[PDB]
RNA sequence: GUUUAUUAAAAACACAGCACUGUGCAAACACGAAAGUGGACGUAUACGGUGUGACGCCUGCCCGGUGCCGGAAGGUUAAUU
RNA sequence: AGGAGGUAAAAUUCU
RNA sequence: CUUGAGUCUCGUAGAGGGGGGUAGAAUUCCAGGUGUAGCGGUGAAAUGCGUAGAGAUCUGGAGGAAUACCGGUGGCGAAGGCGGCCCCCUGGACGAAGACUGACGCUCAGGUGCGAAAGCGUGGGGAGCAAACAGGAUUAGAUACCCUGGUAGUCCACGCCGUAAACGAUGUCGACUUGGAGGUUGUGCCCUUGAGGCGUGGCUUCCGGAGCUAACGCGUUAAGUCGACCGCCUGGGGAGUAC
């Protein structure tokens, strides 16, 4: 569900949220988190090493299995949740033998679905197998890098992977980054697409929205004077720089992409 | 080359300047020479002589690989459908068997709007 | 369109070479445009093909 | 309840398999009182072009009668078995009992 | 016809290129020359008889 | 048009036997149960304007005799709407 | 909303929103002769960079120059031999 | 004796 | 009161409308195989495409849009308009016997709703085609017609818009007046005695009498003969404009 909020007051007037009307009001299973502190996007240095990270709300981390080792087993979807440390929802399941975890929602499943792991494992959204047992098409996500190193690829809400062929012993798939990429074929996998896709049709609508996500202005580099950041300074409103991140490199076309112990695995690269 | 003998030739009349291949039976190829760049270029090719001689100076390096007969599929509207299989077969393939194979809609595609001269 | 026949001459054969197909729907599927005209094309080739 | 004509194809490497269902259909059908009329099996039989590029494909038919319902969920049963290859379910029109 | 399967009969009514034939020349009975063709059309559909006559 | 076993049951009670069809409660009782089952239809799909052209026919029409009756054996209509529902 | 603590609170900066661009994760990027660390216990509905600055109607022509993204036939060319 | 397909390119004006 | 009108019964044909499903041919593109200098395009050209290999050909795989043949002075809808195949929901028309109803009618300013294409919003989609835009020609000029490209859009969803030579340029209903060829869809009776013999319904195309008409033409589907009710015109412009 998205709403549009009437104009009562600016910055409400531009809002959208997104409300999820069987996502569990209340708090989260506590044995499956722990605590979970903000960096403010500075690093063991001291150092903002990365910027416009800080402030905004309290976090509670939420351990979700991004690996789905234990096969075998049913488990049942016990409810929904909120999750704050992604765009993604997770679902917290109940295996059959009294274990609990939380897992990535995918775009199916509610309460009371089964689903489970495992080299046959049925082949329903929820249930993740090594791609070596998945028909090409197949639609997924919480792909795998390598085998048992936990998922890491499409895993965004509303996101997904397609495999596209099979080569042998990697399994060629194509991530909606535009990217087809071998990968070795036993990598694991979950049947479905991910999380509320409806996630990018909000709006915010003004600023705090922003700050209480973590998010800070960010100020331009022309706003600067040249002592700051190489779009100098001005005497009114000036440029004829060629744009450039502050710290000297071009902006706008220039690749910079190096890894070539990899560039064995791309075969096809985003455009 | 290796010699087969056994093969078929290829062959698209598009009208504006009319061409012509052979290939093997199941379809490999070996041989354009065609009207286009090859004798005139311009409102003297397009017609039907100029696909006789297109497929003449494809028969003088068509040959080797064998070939002594063809199956002869043909795609076009228009001069040079005919006249080039009227040349081949006088210059002694046997011609075993002929095909339609000009692509036929069961109407898919928009096709382009105004045109009068 | 397939055509295979039988045994000795050499003439491409058929007074029904214009079998079913080619030169016409090609000049059709070909050409352009229609859909209001070939209403014209239908009460002109049939109200010409009275008699 | 009103008829309908069933003329489905599973791929050659999985003719038989051809029981399996038939029956599991007439538990379906019986268990909505329907008697099929007349049943029919062919097995081994050419096409018209390829499909999938493949030639030849095991093929039924029958002419049930049945409620405007399993055809619900069994016109959906051939929206999984990526075993299955083609389908069609017909019309009605009164029984049905001869031809072949 | 009552029948569609009748792929039996039909062929006398589609040509050696693959081309339903004109009601003007088969001749036949209008209501069931359609008849004809939600039948004949059905049976290409599981390819008991082609579309085309090339592959 | 529902079904042709339907509407059997509805010429009992509001007709004075069986195949007295033509009574106007008997109409409008056909009619009025049509449209109601008839509103599930036009629920799902609901862009198939031609079919609710139908429709109103059937609401313009029932209206019509039921507003034909209001002019003869008056309370003849007080002993059927209730009976079915509608004067909103 | 922010800002010249101590002569400037503004039309300046930020803003939500828009676009361009870079990044397949040992991400780009940043702090670090390094180890390591942030980015992020995130995974392209993500993250970084640059410009624009709710919204509405819109955003034309110009790739010669300078940049950036592709190229290979050559011409010219480093250490080296 | 039917159908088919291809045959004229641009070229203003006159109290 | 039953004959105008409606209801019930068993059926008929239909591209009537809405939903979901699936097939088959082609265009484009992606990956390869072989293959060599041309392809494409026009009036003629050139732009463009090709020596990293095009066009041609083979195999394989994407994706979108449209349904050749049936197909036809064919059907269907109130109009706009609707064409592959498949099931689900649903509208109307028509036929036949008999049953019920008993004038329940016709028309309709206001009012309501439907309404091609282009167009607008939000997003999704994008193979072809193609406003705009660009380049090639053409030309005195060429903001064109022609050629290489090409975005909006054309496709879907939900909400707008409400206009067309939206035309048969012919308002709706009913009744009444010679005919000929048909087309198409029913159904009653009579050696299935034919793919019938003899009738009787609804729609429909061409020709045509009387009559009408300014003439063209209309002519049982009227523009003939009548009657009910509605809408509209009062010289060209100004103007379907201003307020
Ligand atoms: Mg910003
Ligand atoms: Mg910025
Ligand atoms: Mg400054
Ligand atoms: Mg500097
Ligand atoms: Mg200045
Ligand atoms: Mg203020
Ligand atoms: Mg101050
Ligand atoms: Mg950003
Ligand atoms: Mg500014
Ligand atoms: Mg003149
Ligand atoms: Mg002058
Ligand atoms: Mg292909
Ligand atoms: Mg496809
Ligand atoms: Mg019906
Ligand atoms: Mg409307
Ligand atoms: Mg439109
Ligand atoms: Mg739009
Ligand atoms: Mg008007
Ligand atoms: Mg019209
Ligand atoms: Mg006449
Ligand atoms: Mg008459
Ligand atoms: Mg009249
Ligand atoms: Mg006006």
């Amino acid at each position: 569900a998205v709403v549009k909020c009437k104009p009562t007051s600016p910055g409400r007037r531009h809002v959208v949220k997104v409300v999820n009307p069987e996502l569990h009001k209340g708090k989260p299973f506590a044995p499956l988190l722990e605590k979970n502190s903000k960096s403010g996007g500075r690093n063991n240095n001291g150092r903002i090493t990365t910027r416009h990270i800080g402030g905004g709300h309290k976090q509670a981390y939420r351990i979700v299995d991004f690996k789905r080792n234990k096969d075998g087993i049913p488990a049942v979807v016990e409810r929904l949740e909120y999750d704050p440390n992604r765009s993604a929802n997770i679902a917290l399941v109940l295996y059959k033998d009294g274990e609990r975890r939380y897992i990535l929602a995918p775009k199916g499943l509610k309460a009371g679905d089964q689903i489970q792991s495992g080299v046959d494992a049925a082949i329903k959204p929820g249930n993740t197998l090594p791609m070596r047992n998945i028909p090409v098409g197949s639609t997924v996500h919480n792909v795998e890098m390598k085998p048992g190193k936990g998922g890491q690829l499409a895993r965004s809400a509303g996101t997904y992977v397609q495999i596209v062929a099979r080569d042998g012993a990697y399994v060629t798939l194509r991530l909606r980054s535009g990217e087809m990429r071998k990968v070795e074929a036993d990598c694991r996998a979950t049947l479905g697409e991910v999380g509320n896709a409806e996630h990018m049709l909000r709006v915010l609508g003004k600023a705090g929205a922003a700050r209480w996500r973590g998010v800070r202005p960010t100020v331009r580099g022309t706003a600067m004077n040249p002592v700051d950041h190489p779009h100098g300074g001005g005497e009114g409103r000036n440029f004829g720089k060629h744009p450039v991140t502050p710290w000297g490199v071009q902006t706008k076309g220039k690749k910079t992409r190096s890894n070539k112990r990899t560039d064995k695995f791309i075969v096809r690269r985003r455009s | 080359r290796k010699q087969v003998s056994d093969g078929v030739a290829h062959i698209h009349a598009s009208f504006n300047n009319t061409i012509v291949t052979i290939t093997d039976r199941q379809g490999n190829a070996l041989g354009w020479a065609t009207a286009g760049g090859s004798g005139f270029r311009g409102s003297r090719k397009s017609t039907p002589f100029a696909a006789q001689v297109a497929a003449e100076r494809c028969a003088d390096a068509v040959k080797e690989y064998g070939i002594k007969n063809l199956e002869v599929m043909v795609k076009g509207p228009g001069p040079g459908r005919e006249s080039t299989i009227r040349a081949l077969n006088a210059a002694g393939f046997r011609i075993t068997n002929i095909t339609d194979v000009t692509p036929i809609p069961h109407n898919g595609c928009r096709p382009p709007k105004k045109r009068r001269v | 369109i397939k055509v295979r026949e039988n045994e000795p001459f050499d003439v491409a054969l058929r007074r029904f070479k214009r079998s079913c197909e080619k030169a016409g729907v090609l000049a059709e599927v070909r050409r352009r445009e229609f859909y209001e005209k070939p209403t014209t094309e239908r009460k002109r080739a049939k109200a010409s093909a009275v008699k | 309840m009103r008829h309908y004509e069933i003329v489905f194809m599973v791929h050659p490497d999985q003719s038989e398999q051809v029981p399996g269902m038939i029956e599991r259909y007439t538990a379906a059908i019986t268990g909505a009182e329907g008697k099929i009329h007349r049943l029919e099996d062919w097995g081994r039989r050419q096409l018209a072009y390829p499909i999938n590029k493949l030639h030849k494909a095991h093929y039924v038919l029958m002419n049930v009668e049945a409620p405007q319902e399993v055809i619900d969920e069994l016109e959906t049963t051939f929206r999984f078995n990526d075993a299955v290859i083609r389908s069609m379910v017909m019309r009605t029109k009164h029984a049905v009992t001869e031809a072949s | 016809e009552i029948d569609y399967k009748d792929i039996a009969t039909l062929k006398n009514y589609i040509t050696e290129s693959g081309k339903i034939v004109p009601s003007r020349i088969t001749g036949t009975r209008a209501k069931y020359q359609r008849q004809l063709a939600r039948a004949i059309k059905r049976a290409r559909y599981l390819s008991l008889l082609p579309y085309t006559d090339r592959h | 048009s529902l079904s042709t076993e339907a509407t059997a049951k509805i010429v009992s009670e509001f007709g004075r036997d069986a195949n007295d069809t033509g009574s106007t409660e008997v109409q409008v009782a056909l009619l009025t149960a049509q449209i109601n089952h008839l509103q599930g239809h036009f629920a799902e799909h609901k862009k198939d304007h031609h079919s609710r052209r139908g429709l109103l026919r059937m609401v313009s029409q029932r209206r019509k005799l039921l507003d034909y009756l209001k002019r003869k054996d008056v309370a003849r209509y007080t002993r059927l709407i209730e009976r079915l529902g509608l004067r909103r």
